[PDB]
Parts: C-alpha cells; structure tokens; sequence
C-alpha cells in the first residue's frame, strides 16, 4: 500500500554535498568557545560513525531480507543515499572545520568513548542476528534500525539544530536538516516494514514483540542520557537534550505502530527554529 | 489517580455481567468530599461571602444592590434547603470545572450548585423576592437551565455577553464587508456565536464600478472572516466560531461549499468557518425533476429587478430570472449539487441545510421579512433585514439582525413535578429579562433588533432520557404523540406567557400587528387539531396537568388578537451541550449517541453513562446511530410543528451509508418539514 | 513578431564590436508608424475629440468646463507645438499601454502624449489658461513628470485617487484594528499603498481586560490586514500593497521579522505585507558596545506611563523602562537582532530600515509628532498622530494620517533647461492643487491629515542619467558636489515657492508656529553654510543659474518668519518606477541597475539601454551592483541633508557580500544619515 | 587512482525517467507491426529481468565483498541505478504504449522464457556463490557482472537503438540511451575491480581464470544466439543483432583485460546512428 508512494518522496528528495558551500561557517566557527567546538566535533563523529554502519549493514541487510521488487529499490535507495550522500557530506563538514591531524584524534576518541560504542555494537549486534527466512529476526533487526534512524540520531542531531537556530554554523547545519530529513523518511518507511511483520504474528508473539521493542529501547534510553551527560554539561544543554531524546523516542515508537512511552515535552524553541458515491435514483425524492 | 476517578473506571468493570452503575454515586460523594470539600473558600455567614464576592471584584454589586441582605439570605436558604446532590460524577465535575466560581488564579472554588443557582435567581427576579424563590425553585428542582453564558456569567463583574448567537446580514459593498468583519470581531470577542448571511454579496466574476470581473465572491469575504474569527477567538480560551451562509442558487454556491473540501487548496480553504447552505423549494423540485438548474449573479438581479436575490421569492422569481437576458446565470445539475452537498456532509459533516420554504410556510413574521439563513447551531430562524453601513461622516442605514438569548426545559424533570405552564412562564420571564438586560454597543443591527424584536429561544433537552427513563422507544409512535403533546403545551403556555408580558407591559415587538398571531393565522392548526396524547400510555404520563384543548387555545387565540404578543420568536431548541451533564440528561432533544460516554480529562479517562441508564431500560437507551434516521426524523418534525424557531438537527449516519442514504434522509427530511439539519455525524 | 520588436531586438546585435543603440530611434519610428497611428481613434478637430470624450464618460467636465473652448485649443495647440518625439521604443510602448486613453474595450488609442500633458496640465490649472500652457511646457520639456497616480487619472472620470501613498496609525484596541483593516481596505480600493504602525498594538501574551495572556501580538494583526490587502487586489491587476512597521525595540519584533522567513509556518507566513523596521539610535548604541537590550511589552509601558512606547523617546525612557519593575520586558541580543536583519534582508530584501534619531533630528515638526514610521516606499517621513476610533454611536477622535502626492523633477531636463526655480515652483503648485483637490471619504484621519498639514512630496530622477551624459562618476565627488548644490537650490526654492503660497493664501499648514520653520532653527545650516559646487567642472554645469548664497538663505528664512510655510513637507524622493520610461529618464536619484535593460513584454523580448548609453558614457553608466555602497551611501546622505522627507534607497548586493557586508552598509548609512534603507538588492 | 573519478561520474549521470516525456512515442508505436511490437515487448522485459537481479543481488552483493568506503560507494550508487532507476523506466515504457493485458502477459513470458531463465540462473548464480574472504569467487563473480552489463544487454538494446536510428520511438529510445551510457561505465568499473584480482594471481592462476571467463563467454553466447533468433526471427533481425553482440563481447573482454575473441563485422548502420552569514565585530560599529 505505500511502497511507491515512499519510492517518489526519496527520489525527490535526492541532493548533492557540492551544492551547499560550506567556507562560510569558519566566520561563525572561530567565534565558538573550546567547549562548543569540541562538543560540535564530537557529536559530528557519533553521528559519522553510526551512518556509516547503516550504510554498509543496515539498509543493505534489510534490504537483503526483504522480499519483493519494489521494496528492494526504495532499500537500495535509502542505502545509496547513507554511503554516497550522507557520509560524505560529514566528511565534508569535518574537513571545512578541522585540520587533519584534528579529525584523527576526535575519531581515535569518539572510537574509544563507552557511550557511543555501545549503541553502536547494541545496534550492529541485532542486523548480524538476522537469519534467512526467519521474519522475527529481520524484525528485530528492522525495530533497531528504526531507533537509529528515528531517535539514536537526535541526541546528535540536537546541537547542530540548536546552532542553525541561533543563525551559527548555517552551511553545515542546512546539510544537517537534509541528512536529517532523509533518516525521518528511512525511519518511517523500515517502521512500515516492521508492522507488516508484526501484524502477521499470533497475539502471544505480538506481545513478546513488543516487549523485545520496549526493553530494547529501554537500554539505548538509559546509555542516551550518560552519553547526553558526557557530551553536553560542560555546554551546559543536558536537560533541554534529554527532552528532545524522549520526544524522538516517541516518534520511534510511532513509526513502529506502538503506543508513545513517555509523556509529551515541549521542546527547545531554538532547536525548533532550526528544525461511498451512489447516485440519486429518481424515487428518493418521493415518499 | 484520583480515588473519584478510579471509583467511576469501575463503572466500565463488569461484575455479574454487569455495568456496575451503582459505582457512580460512590464516585460523586468520593470526588466531592475529598476535593470540592476541601477546595471550597470557607466563609463564616452569606454576608461575608457576599461582601468578599463584590469587593473582590467576582460579582455585580448593581443587581445584589436591588434586595436586602434578609432577601438575599432567604433566597440562598431556599436554594439550600433542597440538599441537592448531583447523581453522577460527570454532572459535578462539568459543573465545577466549567460554571463554579473560581478565585482568580483557579486555585479554589468560591461557588457550589446552590450560589450560582442563588445568583442566577437573583439576577433573574431584578428586585422580586418571591420571584427570585420561584426561580431558585425551578433551578434548583433542575424543571430549567439557562443558557451556558446566561448560567455562567449572571451576575459577575468580569463576564461576557448573556447572549451567544448572533446572526449578521451583510450587504453587497465594502464597507458592509468591513463592518461585518468588525461587528463579527466584536461579537467573538464576547464569546457569542456569529452567523453571516453572504447571499447578497455578488458572486465571483462581478463587476466592481462598472469594471468587469472585479469582484472575487464570496470566498474572499469567507477568509476575511475567517482570519477575523480567528483573531478573535475569545483570548485563546475558545476558538472563534462563525458560520457562513449561502442560498444554493447563488452561483458562488460550488465555490462556497469547496471551501470545505479536505482536497482544497489552503488558500481557498477555510477552517474555522462553518458553512450552511439555504435550500429553496426550488432547488429539491429542479433536482427531483432532473432538469437543468441555474444559478444566478446577485448583482445582476440586483440591477435589474433593484432588489436582492435572496429578498426575492425564489420560487416565483426563478423563471423571470432565467428568461430575463440582463440577469447572469450559470447552468448546474441540480442533482449533482445535492450529491456534491451529501458527499461533503458525509467526509466533514458540512454544509448545514436550511429548508427556506420549511422554515417560512409557518414563520410568523413574513411581513418584516422571509428568513434566509441559520445561526452557527442552525435552530435560530428569524426575520432579518440588512442593514445599510456607509461611508464615515455619512449617516448608517442601521436594518435588523437576529440573536436570541436560550434556555432549556429539563423534559423529565418537568414531566415529573407536572410543571409544564410553571416552569414555561418562568422560563419566559428570565428570558425576558436577559434580553431586557442585553445591550451590545458594537452591533447596531444586533441591539436594535433585541429591542425590537424581543426574540427569546426556549429550548427543552432530556426528551430521549425522559423517554428512555419511561420505558418508550424514541422511535416509537408513542414517543412521537409525547412529543407532540409536550411541545403544543409548550408553545400554548410560552404564547400565553408573552401575552401576558404584552399586557403588563401594554406593548407588543415591533411590526407585530402584520404577524400571523395578530391575523391569527397562526393558531388556525391549533383551534381545528387535537394535540392531546392518542396513547393511553402518553395520556398517563401527563396525568395530573391540563393538556390545552381546542377551547383552550380558541381563547388564546383571542387573548392574543385583544393583547397582542411581547416576543416575535419564542422557542429554539439549541443543541445544549456542556450544561446537559450539570442537568443530568440527554443533549437537546436528539438520541443518545453511546450510552456510556467514555472522556478524557488530563491523563484520567472519565465514564459517563447515560443519565437514569440501567439494566432494566438498557434496551431503550438505544444509540443514535443505530436509530432509522426516518424515525428521528419523524420525531423532530413532530416537534418542530410547536416550534416556531428551528430545532438543531443532528444526522448520526454508519460509515457503511454512501450518499444516497444521506440525500434520502435530507429529502425525506425536507419532505416532513424539517426547516435545518445541522451535522452529519458518522459512526 | 512585430517589426519594432525586430527594430528593437537588433540593439544587442554588435556591429563593429559596438551595440547597435541607433536602432531604438528606428524601433520606436517603426512602433509608431505602424501600430500607434494606425491604433488611434481619429477626430476632425480637437472639440469633436473633447465632445466625444466628455460624453463617453473619459473625461470629467468638471475642470474642462472652467476654460473657454479657445483656452483649450490653445493649451492643445501648446501640448503639440513642441512637436515632441519619443527617443526610445521602451518611453512610448510604456505610455501607449500604460498610460494612453484607451476605448473601453482596450483596442484603441484615445490620448497621444500631448493630449494627456494637456488634459494633466488643464487639470493642473484650475481655470489658469496661461498656469495651464505653463504646465504644457513644463511636462511636455519633461523637466516635471507627475505621479503615476496624478498623470494616469488627472481628468478621467473613471479615475481613482491620484494620491497614492498612505500612512496609518493603528491604536491598540480591536475597535481601532478593526477600522485599520477597514481604511486599508478602502484605499486599497483606491490603488494607493498603505503602510501601518503597528508599534502602539500590545505584544503577543499581554492582558486584555485583566485577563493575562490573551493578546495575539502584532502577528495576528499582520494576519488580518495581509487578508484584507489580498481581498482589495484592486481588480487583480495590481496586486495589494501594504506595509506594516514596527518598532525593534517592540517585544513582538522578533514573531514580527519570521513572517517574512522562507522557513516559515504558512499559518504565521505575510504574504502581501510588506514589513519595515524603526531603529532608535538606543539599538544601535546597544548593539555596537555589544550589551544586552530588553524588547517591552507596550501596554505595560502604557499603563505605568499614561504613554505609548513609540510616543516616546527610547534614547531618555529605555533605562526607565528596564529600571521599572511595573514595565515587562525581555533580553534580546542586539547585534544578533540586527544580524537576523540583514540575513532577512538578503534572502528576501526586508524589512525596511527606518533610523528614527536620522529622521527625527531634522523633522521640522517634532512639535506635532515625531515620526514613528514610513511608508511602502520608505520615503514618507511625517508626523502623524494616532486616531481613536471608539464604540458604535460615541464619537472618533480622529487624529493625523500621513499621505502625500508625488511629483519628480528631471535633473538631466531641468539642468539643461537652466529651468530649477521655474520648474520647482510649478511643480509645488501642481502638488498643491491635488493635494487641496483630494477628499477621502473612508479615511477620516488621512482626509484631516491632508487639510490640516498640506504635505506635498516633491522627488527627482534622472540623477544618474544626467551624471552619466556628462562624464561624472556616480560614486565620485563631483557627483556629490552636484548633487548638494542642485538639491540645495531645489530646497530653497520649493521653500520660497511654499511661503509665496502661504502669503497669497493668508494661511500656513496646521501646528506651523512650532515648526523648526518659524523658530528658524531650519535654515541655520543654510545661513551658515555655502552650498556652492567645490567643483569648476560641477560649477559650469549651474553656469546660466542663480545659486542661492548665506544672504539668499538669510532672506529667504526672514520671508517665511514673516509669511510663514504653507506646506508642513515638501520634497521626498520617491522611487518613480514606470514613469521614468516615459521621461527616458534612469529611476529616482539611485544608480541604474543594468546598462541594458531586457525584459519580455507578451512572447517578445524587448531590450532598453539607459537614456543617452552610448560608447562614449558606457563607462560612466556604472551598474549599481559594481558600485561601492558606501559611495551610494555617501551620495544618498548628500542628497538627504537637502530633503525634509526620506528618499527611497535601494541596497545593490552582489551574492558574495556576506550578512556582514550589508550589516556594516546599515551601520554606515546610519553613521551618515540615512533616514531609511528601502530594499536589499542582489544581483 | 579510479574510483573518485567514477563516483564523481556515476552522480553526475543521475536521471529519473519521469524527466522524459513518453506520450510522444505513441504514435510510431501504434504504426509497428504486431510482430515488432511483440519483439520489442519482450527486449525490454528481458532487459527488465537483468536489471533487476543487477540490482536486487549482483550489485548489493559485490559492494558487501569489495572493500573501501568510496568502492562501496561507488557499487552501492551502482546498484540503485540498476533497480531504482533502470528497471524502473521499462515499466514507465510499458504503461505508456501497451495496455495492462500485455504487460501481465510479457511479464508471464519472462517465467517461462528458458533462455532467460538459464542465463539469470548462471549469472545469479555466480553472485550467490562468492565467500567471504575468497578472492577468486569475487573474480568470477565479477566476471559474470561485466558479461551481463557490457554482454548480455545488447540482445536488448540493439532493437531500441534501431527505431532510434530510423527517427523512431525516440523518447522510449532516449531513456535506452541514458541506460546504456550507465551499463558502459558499470561494464568499465567492475572490469577495473576484476582485473585487479586477476593480477594477484600466479601465471597458473591466471590462465585458469582465462579458461573460466572464455568458457563462461562462450556458454553465454551461445544461449544468446538461441534467445537471439526466439525474438529476432519474427522480424527479419537475427543475422544483424548477432553481429552486434559478438561486437559487444569483445567490449566485454576488453573491460577484463582480454583480447577480443570475435572476428570484426560491419555492424547495422541505422544502430550506429542510435547511438553567507558572518558576525558583526566591534570595528563594524566604527568608520
Ligand atoms: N519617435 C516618435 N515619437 C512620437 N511620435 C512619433 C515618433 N515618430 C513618429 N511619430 C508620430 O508619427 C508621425 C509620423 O512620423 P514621421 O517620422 O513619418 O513624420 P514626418 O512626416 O517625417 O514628419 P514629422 O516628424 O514632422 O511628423 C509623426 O508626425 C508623429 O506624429
Ligand atoms: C472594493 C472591492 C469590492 N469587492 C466586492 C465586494 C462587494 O460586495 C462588491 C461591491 O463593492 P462596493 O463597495 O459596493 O463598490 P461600489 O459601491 O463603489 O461599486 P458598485 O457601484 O458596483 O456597487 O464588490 C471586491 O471583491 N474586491 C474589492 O476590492
Ligand atoms: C478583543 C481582542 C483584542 N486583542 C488585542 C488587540 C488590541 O490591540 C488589544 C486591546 O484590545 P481592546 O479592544 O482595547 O480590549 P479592551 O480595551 O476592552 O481591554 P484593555 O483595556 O485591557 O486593553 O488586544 C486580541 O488580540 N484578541 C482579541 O480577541
Ligand atoms: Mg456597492
Ligand atoms: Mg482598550
Ligand atoms: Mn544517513
Ligand atoms: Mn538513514
Ligand atoms: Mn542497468
Ligand atoms: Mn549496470
């Protein structure tokens, strides 16, 4: 009912990293305090590091899984979009803002950082556990992909939003909102995909399913607010961050038909700044 | 969760099979002892409260100034010594959450059931001890409710208008644009309901100063006030809500009911503005014949015959239109039209439907002028005349707009206490008084029409509860003869109220002496008709009060001819909807939609069962929806025989209806002289 | 395609590596020989063409009818002795379908170009047969070319207002919101701009009747005049105009500029509204030492003040306002709000820049208000004072409303002429005389305004043109030079010419004793300062012209002290847009924007090179995007020292100019004077 | 010292379909014969057929075992062409000239085609047989990869090409163009990654994959004739379109590094004409 429907949003939204010139951020980038700058970078490399592993594993996996033609185009899309589009618009931004031996480092450290290696094993672990012809593992794998797509992203997506808000870093947080409009649209689509799954599971697999959901986003949930903490306190955005991880988390959950878990926030208003026919038959008119 | 709420959800939790009704009324004691209680502003004596009330700036000092502190005490003794209690949850948290009198930060209730009753009664008397007992009686016993603004702002310093729906003509020129916008602001701003009658302006395509195509229809002046309502949407608190009507022949009709397609475009869509269309005579006999309608260009008729379309008699006028070649006109289906009309009702519940000829083969008051279209709730039917607004320095040709204050007989209650005359001329009275009492500075058409006119809508609610309660079928016969007796009381004892109002006061409204009551004409079905019950189970139910004979409305009919009439429209029977749970009955006198009404409030989900509803008249507590819509048809159409004003008429349709079903029940409706339909609600 | 268009289009066809510019004097031949007067309605004589006109309802008998046919035929005679050819293709294509009578079905030409200087300078007369060949010389040497407004209608009975700038303050109150829209509405009717001061209007989430957090702010307002500017679209042809200001130091200032970002909610998006921006000098005092400034909600300003925010002086109340508790204000960052300004201002070239303290330390008339905002055009800078339009049946207190009709002098023809003083007091005459002509009968306030102050806005083009022909750099200082000395005189002039009116007339403009005119506090730098050109070159061009000196001046202050000012505002430079094709003159004092002008006019390509370009000026014919804008800036401050009222001043950015750039190009017209910034060009 | 190069060529090539009107073609379709738009029909479903297990598996399957994120890049980019864009296009041929009936009917024809069949089963095959780490079923793999892009398609291409040729069915023939533009430099790319293997290899080792990929072609081939004639024979082709595959399979060998195998012929003359924001300082405040 709706694969090509989402076929004609993703083609129309297709960009290019070289129509969006990025030399003008530096007027506003040397302005940032140390905090902010590497805040910025960090956040930039969680960011970098996860789409990576959705375009080599995740979209192409699922895509790999799933059965029928057309699905399998919008799959290969979405992953064409991850590999040729979006990650080297990051390394774009990366080498507008750092010299090299800069980019290294922040890499070697995001690399190491507990915070970000477990979402990103928690995630990758599920997409290696897909099994030929076994619909619970591709779901399984297809819920995970949905929370990268539709709220692991957001506690990154939060700082270069809250700078395009306030008119900083304009360049690179335009390329943000359209990386960020494409994973909105991959989310919802591979959601679609999980509850057509979902629904062809008896009422006891419904319900170990959800449970599978809900404890799996427990766990991402409470590593999300120790990497929040350790990233944003000293730019002192924590709280405002975590609201904006709920609300996402919500839309995940939306996206996989499933009931929001946490109580409706109003987010930061910067952050959002950057965000039957029949006819008459000639006796119904006498009685 | 509260301990209240959660003693209601167990209403929901069957025990034996069955719906644990009894759950309610531990609810209701629940929710009062441990935060009404304990909420409510402690005061040592009346005088006390009342001197705090007026210095803080809660109440009128004016009116309270008219009795003596000993009137006043006795008056809140009389309003007391009832013990009232509310017998649902619902009916007290809606009371003291909507009409309770809270301190200025909404922190603590400084009203219960019994001073807003003793107010409302000593607002009402204006002085008369003895009336403002009679009133607390008759509110208190619950036998009448006022009006949500009438109940809720009697009496207050800080309140809106006591009357909410205003019906405004607007004439073809800019400058009556400009002043329909504004007096429809204003109107909002008051919390009033505005309706705009939009059949003179010229249709799209029109020429502005002999300048062709200049003028952009209907649809531009739509988003004007569409914007305009929106700006004015009552301080955030409630949305603006206006109403736009249009005659089907007007050729911006397509246009107009476009505006209410999802599909439309957003700058011809509008969102807050609710859509009627008036239908002509004409109109259903063009589509029942099939033939080939025309729609026509107001100012062309204008030009040629120097009078507005819709003041015209369409079904006279509508061939001279179509063979005078210096009228413009525009082919249609007709038949298309009402599927066009059916199809959008069925997908937004819009357009409402006015029955032009319905409506004024009884209207009383031809002479001063035909009525033309509805209100925002489509139960206000009156004559109207436009009123000519000119340039600044140039004198205003003020005409006539309608509004009219409301307040609703409780049928069960009446019935039971047997009160029928009692509490219909009391009723009047307070009516009266509240137009009397009404006066907006910013309407011109509107205050002088409230002066003139001194139209007042009486409406009843609890007929399906009363029914249900007395084990009849709303869509039996016998429910229809109940009606039919109920409602000629009504009206017989409502004419003979204004009668003696016109006596009183040795005046009658203005141009009454043209009117079917002054020729008479009026009473001709009731001096030659029997309306008493043809069912000895109906005729039981009304034992104990005397049901007007033949003899008895001969007599008023010549009491009337020797007095004359006070008010020019009496009875209305408005959809009633958030004071029905303080009542403790059904909306109006439509069905039940669900027996059990499951709400949200906050993070809590409230259940609230049909008033009186039980195991043993489960089965005629039957919903709406699964009623044959003929049926409640027949039912309103009985009851909009003894009402000279409309009756809001809701549709409640299965989604598995297409649109032959609803043109059906549009025309069976028309058929049974139905005058207006208000919603198509679908299941 | 047509044979002038091929004429035309052979223009950039080099020959020799040359532009081919002598194939406009054969386009505009051809162009006239085979359409023009083929096109045109033949009359034996001039009383049958006059006969026929009046009759037809084209021409009004109202001015015709005060000269004797004799006077008529030899105004006539006058239009068409000077035997005036068109230089250019673009001049008359531009007259011919803009401007020339035309039958009612637009297929024939009824006005040649002598025949409307004629009807225009009939008009202009009032009965004056020698004023009257006067005005045929003036306009038919083209040294005075009249408003679009007055020279399209002047004489025509279809003819709208022929003013066409409006101004109006909105007072905070939904009566006065309401009778903006209305009057916006009916001058949009008219076809003139009107711009609105939405400073007095409370900020969004202030109290209305002791109900907090109920005002919608500016932006609702913006809302409902963006929808009644697009309902009066003035038949469609021309879109509405309208312009809203606001103060930055308004709390809503911010919601105020995202109603022009692209990223937008469409709910909250201005599509027809225009937006200009009044900065205090206490702005850009706060956003160059880098503090924080508070933004204040007007009303609670009002309430502890008895005073409007914008009645009063930012730079002496904006510490009071932050002192006083009683007053709600909010931080801003002012140098990010002026960055968000120019960010706005690139993507789509608003708002408009008004610099209160550079306007308001020259007004001549801080007495009877300062000036709080501009117009659509952003040359309008007058007093005005707030009108208070109260309830149905209680009297308005009507205030000021600005307006002024235009006219522009031809710099290149009145230079050539040697015709400065002549030509300026013709033109204050014409002004004078539509102005005393113009009765507004939905603006109570304009219509007082106009009576009371006789503002007349008195504007020159060609600037650039003439510059260019005779071998001077725009940016250079001898443009400069010229330009202080030709404005200079056109000053002096149009003062005598206004205190020679105020001495045959008997009487000055309303509040004049006050005025900076009567203290003599106006001329002080003219009777200190020489403003001969420094320059021989600039010096030669006024050889043949008397330059008035400190003893000129000092007469000329002694006159007006004894006679007093007739006219409260004189001179604005206004932008002159189509009009200046007709006169083959480069628009306004601004530099051209392009050498060569290509537009498509149906489905052919037409081509206008500036007046006079050729090989020789092709390098002095500077493009404005190549210019320095401080050199344009510093051009604009020399001419602005000489005009009472503002000059339209266009900002020509090239697409690498950074937010940077046109916030220090802000800065320094501020620095120098700059009373407003019109619009951000980018090429 | 390559793939930049192509990632930057591939991008810049990118089309939709939708970009070309086909309404155009109606008329000299409606004038074809039956058997030359029977011929044409079943051309273009079985160049549908390749493209989609191009695109489904060949692609998606090589990017996972080539390694390099800008190769990924590359393949990934590749791969959606294949089924997101070239497949795609023929159904967008097909709902324009011929109605829903022919459409079912060619599609069923392509199930039950046994040319077709055996060449998706040996080129498929080929693909699902690469192992992780194995150097030599890559090579093979892609080996069969270059067959199908610079080989296998021209069966199909050659009748477009000819009405293109003729002033005929230029809009079907223009979206067969930009195809084929696509497939040429996918034929060169793959060639590029397999000759790299092959050049691992002992002298031994190479001759082998010599045997492999001249067997592989020849076995090709001749299923190629049999297809060939099936199609052709009803409109008088054959002799022609075989000249011109043999001409494409020397292509084919080149792009692996080969010498041509086939003798050079004239080929139809008709198929030859076929083809900023910055802040604001203090001196900013200063003149
Ligand atoms: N450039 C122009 N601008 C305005 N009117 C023009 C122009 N060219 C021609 N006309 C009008 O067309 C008429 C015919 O033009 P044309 O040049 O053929 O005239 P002519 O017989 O040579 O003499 P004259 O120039 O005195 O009219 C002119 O008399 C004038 O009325
Ligand atoms: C001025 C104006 C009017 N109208 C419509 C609304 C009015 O119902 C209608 C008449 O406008 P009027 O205000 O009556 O204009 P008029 O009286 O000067 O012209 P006429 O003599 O023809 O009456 O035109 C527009 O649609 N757009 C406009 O801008
Ligand atoms: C009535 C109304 C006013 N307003 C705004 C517009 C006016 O500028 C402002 C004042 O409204 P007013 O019309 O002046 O209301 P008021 O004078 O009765 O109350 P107060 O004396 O406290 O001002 O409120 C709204 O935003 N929405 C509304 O519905
Ligand atoms: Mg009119
Ligand atoms: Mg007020
Ligand atoms: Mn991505
Ligand atoms: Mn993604
Ligand atoms: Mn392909
Ligand atoms: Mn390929």
């Amino acid at each position: 009912d709706f694969t090509q429907m989402f076929y004609n949003q993703n083609v129309k939204q297709f960009w290019l990293p070289e129509e969006i010139a990025l030399n003008g951020d530096l007027l506003t980038w040397k302005y940032l305090g140390k905090n902010e700058q590497d805040t910025y970078m960090k956040v930039l490399a969680g960011l970098t590091l996860l789409d990576t592993e959705q375009g080599n594993t995740g979209m192409p996996i699922v895509a790999e899984h799933v059965d029928g033609h057309q699905r399998k185009a919008v799959l290969n899309f979405m992953a064409m979009m991850e590999n040729a589009v979006h990650a080297k618009s990051y390394s774009n931004i990366f080498m507008t803002l750092a010299p090299t031996e800069t980019i290294n480092e922040v890499f070697e450290w995001v690399k190491q950082n507990k915070y970000l290696q477990k979402k990103a094993q928690m995630i990758v672990g599920l997409y290696k556990a897909i099994q030929k012809d076994d619909e619970i593992s591709l779901f399984k794998a297809m819920v995970a992909s949905v929370y990268l797509e539709s709220f692991l992203f957001y506690s990154g997506f939060y700082y270069p939003l809250y700078f395009y808000g306030q008119g900083k870093l304009m360049q690179s947080g335009e390329i943000i909102n359209l990386i960020l409009r494409d994973e909105a649209i991959h989310g919802v689509y591979v959601g679609l995909l999980a509850q057509e799954i979902y629904n062809k599971q008896t009422e006891e697999k419904k319900a170990e399913l959800r449970e599978f959901a809900i404890d799996l986003l427990n766990q991402l949930y409470e590593n999300e607010l120790e990497y929040t903490e350790d990233l944003y306190d000293q730019v002192g955005l924590s709280h405002d961050v975590k609201k904006f991880i709920r609300y996402n988390a919500n839309k995940a959950l939306m996206n996989l038909g499933f009931d929001p878990y946490f109580e409706e926030e109003d987010i930061n208003p910067i952050v959002l700044n950057g965000l039957t026919v029949e006819p008459l038959k000639d006796d119904d008119f006498y009685f | 969760v509260p301990k209240w709420i959660q003693l209601n959800n167990e209403i929901m939790i069957q025990k034996d099979g069955k719906f644990q009704f009894d759950k309610d009324k531990e609810a209701v004691h629940s929710y009062f002892v441990d935060y009404i209680n304990q909420n409510t502003v402690f005061f040592h004596n009346l005088k006390e409260k009342l001197d705090y009330l007026v210095e803080n700036q809660y109440y009128e000092e004016e009116f309270l100034s008219l009795y003596s502190f000993e009137d006043i005490k006795e008056v809140f003794k009389t309003a007391y010594a009832k013990k009232f209690r509310f017998p649902s949850f619902m009916s007290a948290f809606k009371f003291y959450n909507d009409y309770a009198l809270k301190t200025n930060d909404k922190k603590k209730i400084l009203e219960r059931y019994e001073d807003r009753i003793s107010i409302v009664a000593l607002f009402f008397a204006n002085g008369d001890t003895e009336k403002a007992k009679e009133y607390v009686n008759l509110m208190i016993n619950q036998e009448y409710q006022p009006s949500t603004p009438t109940f809720l702002n009697a009496g207050r310093k800080r309140r809106g208008e006591l009357v909410s729906c205003f019906l405004l003509e607007v004439n073809d020129s800019l400058n009556d644009i400009s002043r329909a916008i504004d007096i429809s602001m204003q109107l909002s701003k008051l919390g009033g309901g505005v309706s705009l009658n939009l059949s003179k302006l010229r249709a799209k395509g029109e020429a502005i100063k002999d300048v062709e195509n200049a003028t952009k229809g209907v649809v531009g002046v739509m988003k004007l006030l569409d914007n305009a309502f929106r700006y004015a949407d009552q301080m955030g608190q409630r949305q603006g809500s206006g109403a736009a009507y249009l005659n089907i022949f007007h050729r911006d009709i397509n246009d107009f009911l476009d505006t209410k397609k999802i599909s439309a475009d957003e700058d011809v869509r509008v969102k807050t503005l609710s859509i009627g269309v008036v239908i002509p005579d004409k109109f259903v006999e063009l589509a029942r014949e099939d033939k080939a309608a025309y729609v026509f260009y107001p100012h062309t008729i204008y030009k040629e015959y120097g009078q507005h379309m819709d003041e015209m008699d369409m079904n006279e006028m509508y061939d001279k239109f179509v063979d005078n070649p210096r009228v413009k006109k525009e082919k249609i289906n007709p038949r298309k039209l009402l599927e066009k009309l059916a199809m959008l009702r069925s997908e937004s519940g819009y357009p409402y439907i006015m029955f032009q000829d319905n409506v004024n083969k009884v209207h009383a008051n031809n002479h001063i002028s035909k009525v033309k279209f509805s209100n925002l709730c489509s139960e206000v039917l009156q004559a109207s005349q436009v009123s000519s607004y000119t340039d600044y320095d140039e004198e205003d040709e003020i005409g006539l707009d309608i509004s009219c204050n409301l307040g609703s007989l409780n049928i069960l209650n009446v019935m039971e206490h047997k009160s029928i005359e009692k509490t219909v001329k009391l009723a009047t009275d307070s009516l009266t008084h509240v137009s009397e009492t009404t006066d907006i500075r910013n309407a011109p058409a509107v205050r002088r029409a409230n002066k003139a006119m001194k139209s007042i809508g009486l409406g009843a609610m609890n007929l399906h509860g009363y029914l249900a309660q007395n084990g009849i079928a709303y869509e039996s016969p016998e429910a229809r003869d109940f009606a039919n007796t109920f409602f000629m009381m009504v009206n017989f004892y409502s004419i003979q109220r204004s009668a003696e109002i016109a006596k009183e006061k040795g005046e009658t409204f203005d141009q009454y002496e043209g009117s079917t009551y002054a020729t008479g004409e009026y009473f001709d079905k009731y001096v030659s008709t029997d309306f008493s019950p043809k069912y000895e189970k109906i005729a039981n139910l009304f034992e104990g009060m005397h049901i007007p004979t033949t003899e008895d409305w001969k007599k008023l009919k010549a009491f009337v001819a020797e007095h004359g009439m006070y008010h020019s429209y009496r009875l209305c029977i408005a959809p009633t909807g958030s004071i029905s749970y303080v009542q403790s009955s059904t909306a109006s006198v439509m069905p039940i939609m669900e027996r059990i009404e499951e709400r949200t409030y906050g993070n809590s989900k409230t259940y609230y069962p049909m008033p009186g509803l039980a195991s043993n008249n489960w089965f005629f507590y039957k919903e709406a929806y699964d009623m044959d819509m003929f049926k409640v048809v027949d039912m309103i159409a009985t009851i909009q025989q003894h009402i000279d004003q409309g009756i809001s008429f809701t549709l409640f349709l299965k989604d598995t209806m297409t649109t032959r079903d609803l043109n059906r029940i549009d025309l069976y409706a028309h058929h049974r002289g139905i005058k207006t339909i208000y919603y198509a609600r679908t299941k």
